[PDB]
RNA sequence: GACUCCCUGGAAUUGGUUCAGCCAGAGAUGGGGACGUUGUUUCCGAAAAGCACCGCGUGGUGUCUCGUGCUCUUUGAACGGCCCUUAAAACACCAAGGGAGGCUAUUAAUUUGCACUCAAUCGUACCGAUAUCCGCAUUAGGUCUCCAAGGUGAACA
RNA sequence: GACAUUGUGAAGAGUCAGACUCUUUACUUAUUCGGUUAAAAGAGAAUUUCGAAGCAUUAAGCGGAGCCAUUAUGGCACCGUGACU
């Protein structure tokens, strides 16, 4: 061991070394449109909201949207690939899908035509959704509130969709969708009681609760 | 979350591309006006630029107002053949650049002046 | 009538403060971590003169505790301070000339200087030459202190307002009388255009209230109310009462 | 080359010292040294110049030794008095701390000195005032500055 | 002064028949003011002063795994900790 390799430990205490290069994200000063993201969020938290609005923060849980998914992308409309293929086939010489579009699935939901429906949880305005949780629930269509409108996007080969509703599904996958029919009113449909009056927001921050807490034990003791 | 050590936020750098125009602003080049004929303009004949020429070697010319001491050293070369060892520019009262070009020993001022025509 | 002399005093013209030579202003350090939990030692560098101010000012630096480089701060001093002392900032600094404390460790009856109206203000009260202010009492159960502040009144502000110990420098500075009018003059030359003031009563009735007539009187009471217009509020504005003072006020 | 700084040594019977200050056991006097802007020269530039004189139709001779000062102007040095007055900012160059790095004892990195090339554009004449400006003008008016001989005299009267 | 911006809770009194009105008080997210180069905020976890005019920067140490050239010797290069969640 060679005796010139010396140990020679930093004293950060205050009036000592310079300090190292810590981790400060949580002070960094972003951005003003960052800035507006975080507070609008805390805003969205903070305050408390209708019943009508709060419905949707509230949306399927993971293994259930896996499952909504997975029976979903079994009726994918037709891609690019397959639209080039069929294009000069077709020149030489329509299955079930998924729908989407407010109009489109509440024209079917009126008409007693969709079996299931499935709500992006983040529709921004959220105005264009806000009917379709009670519409469907008044005609009595199957309907849940999905997280990930750019998800259904995908599913449907765009970028977002705020809604989507299956028509009609094939004999193989029909036990696939009562199942999942089953299981999107145990959680939307027959809970209408609880949706209608819950209120959400009023979550204050952890400073305040713990603040609240400090207060209530001393006067405790 | 992208651990951050500085406090200052500042903007990420992005890739910039060069210009790639699908065509030419300008269909062809401007051609350069300034060339040794504009440049030089008339030798100047007063007798005190024959007496420049006779006693220190030094042509005198009357010159565009655009040209500076470089384009006059150039200009003279390529009209007469001649080297130039310093060049100096006033502009006349009446807004007139007057060129002396004093001429490497080698040459003579009176034997180029002759040739020219001002003499 | 014409504006009167207040009222231009507004546009910030000529009346626009002379701080050509000003050597900064004076400002205790910002608030941070060991100001908040301990102290930092600074040195005091220089004991400088401020054009415009009867009080000396001192630099004194600092070393930054986030990066290799030293920051230096101008702070009016305190009377005893001098080159080459030490001064300690922050909520463990002990009770010495010169430090810079949180007023709820002091104990009744000490003297202070530079206190902070508010918590980060760095300072605003207690500045001029030989001020200070005294805590009076403390509070902890609200976390508060009671001030007495040079003008007789009293204050009360959060225990963790900073305060620099001991009174301004140059005190004693109001006691030679300034016997030339030259001496005033350059006085004012260092500090704003206000100097000479004329009389009211000597102008004419288009520039105040006083001017004019055929003696020069006020003619009317001098004593002016709160809430009189911009070119009328002058004199005795608001006085609740007017005479010499005839015992304690 | 005053001022300042260094070494030795230890001062009362106190000394050194300025026109005036002031300085010393926190190290005086004495003795010996270091530094440096202003500046000077039997030196180069350079007498082949300029000046004065004598000749000829382009020549020659000399341009040298000293002094002096409450003298003025300018520059520089060192202090003192004054302020409830304390007497710019930027650029640029230099220095120091630091030691990341770089070349590898006849190699190399690297400085040093010479030789070489270039340094653009615009102003540049003249008046600047009892006649070149403003005042109707070639108007006893007004309009910012630098250089400053002898006598008498305190003196730019 | 009224209305709107104006939100969320308590206590008292008064009106009624669960509501309203007031008065006091609490909260923070609207709003306002201040500090800073937005630099150590709140919870939890371990459990520098005899007032000396000096310097403090381009991580040592520890542990863990890699690469290159001829087991080893050379040279070159990461991650964690040091710097509590």
């Amino acid at each position: 061991k060679n005796p010139l390799f010396e140990k020679r430990a930093r004293n950060f205490n205050i009036g000592q070394d310079i300090q190292p290069k810590k981790d400060v994200t949580r002070f960094v000063k972003w951005p003003k449109y960052i800035r507006l993201q975080r507070q609008s969020a805390i805003l969205q938290k903070r305050l408390k909201v209708p019943p009508t609005i709060n419905q949707f923060r509230t949306a399927l849980d993971s293994q259930s949207a896996r499952q909504a998914f997975k029976l979903l992308d079994k009726y994918r409309p037709e891609s690019t690939e397959a639209k080039k293929n069929r294009l000069r086939a077709r020149a030489e010489a329509r299955p079930n899908t998924v729908r989407h579009g407010v109009n489109t699935i509440t024209r079917l939901v009126e008409t007693r035509r969709a079996q299931l429906v499935l709500i992006a949880h983040d529709v921004n305005p959220l105005e264009i959704v806000l009917h379709l949780p009670a519409l469907c629930r008044k005609y009595n269509v199957p309907y849940a509130i999905i997280k990930g409108k750019a998800s259904l996007g995908t599913v449907v080969r765009r970028k977002t969709t705020a809604a989507v509703a299956l028509v009609d599904v094939n004999p193989e996958d029909k036990s696939a969708l009562n199942k999942l029919v089953e299981t999107v009113n145990n959680n939307f449909s027959e809970r209408h009681e609880e949706i209608r009056k819950h209120w959400g927001g009023g979550v204050m921050s952890a400073k305040s609760d713990a603040k609240k807490l400090k207060i209530e034990r001393a006067r405790a003791r | 979350k992208n651990v951050r050590t500085s406090v200052h936020f500042r903007r990420p750098k992005t890739l910039v591309t060069a210009r790639a125009p699908r065509y030419a602003r300008k269909s062809a080049p401007a051609r350069d006006k300034l060339d040794s004929f504009a440049v030089i303009k008339a030798p100047h004949t007063t007798e005190s630029s024959m007496k420049k020429i006779e006693d220190h070697n030094t042509l005198v010319f009357i010159v565009d107002e655009k040209a500076n001491k470089h384009h006059i050293k150039r200009a003279v070369h390529a009209l007469y053949n001649v080297k130039a060892v310093k060049v100096n520019t006033l502009i006349t009262p009446l807004q007139q650049k007057k060129a002396y070009v004093r001429l490497a020993s080698d040459y003579d001022a009176l034997d180029v002046a002759n040739k020219i025509g001002f003499i | 009538g014409r504006r009167i002399r207040i009222q231009r005093k507004g546009a910030g013209g000529i009346f626009k403060s002379h701080n050509k030579h000003r050597k900064g202003a004076s400002k205790l350090r910002p608030l941070d971590y060991a100001e908040r939990h301990g102290y930092i030692k600074g040195l005091v560098k220089d004991i400088i003169h401020d054009p415009g101010r009867g009080a000396p000012l001192a630099i004194i630096a600092f070393r930054d505790p986030y990066k290799y480089k030293t920051v230096k701060t101008t702070v009016v001093a305190a009377e005893g301070m001098h080159t080459g002392q030490f001064i300690h900032c922050g909520a463990k600094a002990q009770i010495q000339i010169g430090n810079i404390v949180p007023v709820g460790t002091l104990p009744e009856g000490t003297t202070i200087c530079n206190v902070e109206n508010k918590s980060g203000d760095r300072g605003v009260i207690a500045r001029a030459s030989g001020n200070y202010a005294t805590v009076i009492a403390h509070n902890p159960d609200t976390k508060k202190t009671r001030i007495r502040l040079p003008s007789g009144a009293k204050k009360v502000v959060q225990s963790v307002n900073r305060a620099m110990i001991g009174l301004v420098a140059g005190g004693g500075r109001t006691d030679k009388p300034l016997l030339k009018a030259g001496r005033s003059y350059h006085k004012y030359k260092a500090k704003r255009n206000s100097w000479p003031r004329v009389r009211g009563v000597a102008m004419n009735p288009v520039e105040h209230p006083h001017g004019g007539g055929n003696h020069q009187h006020i003619g009317h009471p001098s004593t002016v109310r709160r809430d009189a217009s911009a070119g009328k509020k002058v004199g005795l504005i608001a006085a609740r009462r007017t005479g010499r003072i005839r015992g304690g006020k």
